[PDB]
């Protein structure tokens, strides 16, 4: 029973460009490849560390011996969207998620102070909005009263744009009532490198 | 001392065998504590006719009155890095089993532990680990979960659980 | 065809049991291993342990030794897995595997997601993110519904019953510190919209019985 370790975590490719996954143990080859999609099980690409699966479209190949192996696909199509784990014996890779490379989309930000309707229940959500941007990596940090803010934040993101291939990102800080009628400026400030500096949008409750 | 397997049902005393070799499961996971668990073989029949060294006698996880090893208590695996292969553990020197007749077989706690000691010093060189701990078995049905073994057209199923319960450093 | 079709969702509470099952078919059920493979939300593959169903003996990973249980029964070809002693960090979907000549999975279950929480039923309370100046650049203008203290999953959000989807994003949800899912919904729309077409957002949470038909207003 050994470690396998899979290079990259994460890997963005071009449309119709070569991407290349790389898998080692810590320690013939029976090295296996599994594609998996959302809410599918894994389906078997290669096994014999380079023989392809009945069905598995001939831009998917396999090498390597020993220790080293790799996955290739030659011409990155849309489909080929997933994540790639490789498999010897009973130990499975951590995963490759493959995704479609394009060109820098700086977000659009966008703050919504909490509604009328929730202050009564006795909470206060303030929401973030990152639309539509490129890459993944986003930094968003609260300020409320020019205080940075830490453990009252949680962050969602959508998975790649099927049509664009962006991505969106939601923030929302939680304050009970009485915190949040006691301070004045909320802020959010987005860091993500199609901007030149970073962005800040606000309000004043009230 | 003396290990006592209770069986059902009891065995003649002309059901005495010689212990000639076992076969083993090594558990999975990780743990990585530098030890490696060994349990009575999770297999089936299959894993127990490829060790080729039976006999005539139908047993499991342990081969009685079959072939003996040459020099040296003698392990093999079809390959050791997959833990769905078993390991057949021949021995050089067999180990008496005697069967009373009144519902269980016992076997010399002395001559079991120098020889579990022998099986741990050929395992341990051939993981390259420090600490072997043997383990009762896994599960399964009456027939591979218990020692069972055929003799005199009967069929007795032995409970093994106090011959694997054991560490070696 | 070879099917290996899996047990249903189950929810359980912190310290319960689970027994997932997997029916097989269209191949000699005791010919080959079958393993136990799990994958938290978000996470890697997690080797369990297999089963013979031949002879019903089982090898588990040294992490479930003790609370997982392996069985099958050879007359419908089903096989059992069950984890005991349940925390919330067993929250997974759990698949069974056929092991195939090459040691390689070429058949799997479907899944069987398992929750483990304290939480019980309960339907989403949601709120409107309206659509303001200070959610207008542009051009366009964003707004939303924040659909807030759910359980369990999923919810469905979808904007104007199927007319509105052009500009839309659902974010996936997440786990609040209370046991409760919390998630958004919003759109990018144009600004001289607002004042003459209505934005409804209809959530439905099939769980509790829920239906909102939600109307996002300007300011
Ligand atoms: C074990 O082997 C010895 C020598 O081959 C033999 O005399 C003895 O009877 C055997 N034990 C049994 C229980 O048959
Ligand atoms: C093993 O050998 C002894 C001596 O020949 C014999 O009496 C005994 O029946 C054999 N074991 C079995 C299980 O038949």
């Amino acid at each position: 029973d050994i470690v396998m370790t899979q290079s990259p975590d994460s890997l963005a490719v071009s449309l119709g460009e070569r991407a290349t996954i790389n898998c080692k143990s810590s320690q013939k080859n029976y090295l296996a490849w599994y594609q998996q999609k959302p809410g599918q099980p894994p389906k078997l690409l290669i096994y014999w560390a380079s023989t392809r699966e009945s069905g598995v479209p001939d831009r998917f190949s396999g090498s390597g011996s020993g220790t080293d192996f790799t996955l290739t696909i030659s011409s990155l199509q849309a489909e080929d969207v997933a994540v790639y784990y490789c498999q010897q014996y009973y130990s499975f890779g951590g995963g490759t998620k493959v995704e479609i490379k394009r060109t820098v989309a700086a977000p659009s930000v966008f703050i919504f102070p909490p509604s009328d309707e929730q202050l009564k229940s006795g909470t206060a959500s303030v929401v973030c909005l990152l639309n539509n941007f490129y890459p993944r990596e986003a930094k968003v940090q609260w300020k409320v009263d020019n205080a940075l803010q830490s453990g009252n934040s949680q962050e969602s993101v959508t998975e790649q744009d099927s049509k664009d291939s962006t991505y969106s990102l939601s923030s929302t800080l939680t304050l009970s009532k009485a915190d949040y009628e006691k301070h004045k400026v909320y802020a959010c400030e987005v860091t993500h490198q199609g901007l030149r500096s970073p962005v800040t949008k606000s309000f004043n409750r009230g | 001392d003396t290990i006592t397997l209770p069986c059902r049902p009891a065995p003649p005393p002309h059901c005495s065998s010689n212990i000639t070799g076992l076969i083993l499961t090594r558990q999975g996971g990780y743990s990585n504590a530098n030890t490696v668990i060994f349990r009575p073989s999770g297999g089936d029949w299959r894993d127990i006719a490829r060790c080729q060294i039976a006999g005539t006698v139908v047993s499991t996880q342990l081969f009685l009155n079959g072939s003996l090893a040459e020099e040296e208590v003698v392990i093999r695996s079809e390959d050791w890095r997959d833990n769905a292969k078993s390991i057949c553990v021949q021995l050089a020197t067999s180990v008496e089993i005697a069967c009373t007749g009144a519902g269980h077989c016992a076997i010399s706690r002395a001559k079991w532990a120098n020889t579990l000691k022998q099986i741990a010093s050929k395992l341990r060189e051939q993981y390259g680990a420090k600490t072997i701990i043997f383990k009762p078995s896994s599960g399964g049905d009456p027939e591979f979960v218990n020692h069972s073994f055929n003799c005199g057209g009967e069929f007795f199923y032995c409970a093994s659980t106090q011959l694997f319960a054991s560490t070696w450093f | 065809q070879v099917q290996l079709v899996q047990s249903g969702a189950e929810v359980k509470k912190p310290g319960a049991s689970v027994k997932v099952s997997c029916k097989a078919s269209g191949y000699t059920f005791t010919g080959y291993y079958m393993h136990w493979v799990r994958q938290a939300p978000g996470q890697g593959l997690e080797w369990m342990g297999w089963i013979n169903p031949n002879s019903g003996g089982t090898n588990y990973a040294q992490k479930f030794q003790g609370r997982v249980t392996m069985t099958r029964d050879t007359s419908i070809s089903t096989a059992y897995m069950e984890l005991s002693r349940l925390r919330s960090d067993d929250t997974a979907v759990y698949y069974c595997a056929k092991i195939s000549g090459s040691y390689s999975f070429d058949y799997w279950g479907q899944g069987t997601l398992v929750t483990v929480s304290s939480a019980s039923t309960k339907g989403p309370s949601v709120f409107p993110l309206a659509p303001s100046s200070k959610s207008t650049s542009g051009g366009t203008a964003a707004l939303g519904c924040l659909v807030k203290d759910y359980f369990p999953e999923p919810v469905t959000v979808s904007w104007n019953s199927g007319a509105l989807t052009s500009g839309v994003h659902t974010f996936p949800a997440v786990l609040q510190s209370s046991g409760l899912y919390s998630l958004s919904s919003v759109v990018t729309v144009p600004s001289s919209s607002l004042g003459t077409q209505t934005y409804i957002c209809n959530v439905n949470h099939k769980p509790s019985n829920t239906k909102v038909d939600k109307k996002v207003e300007p300011k």
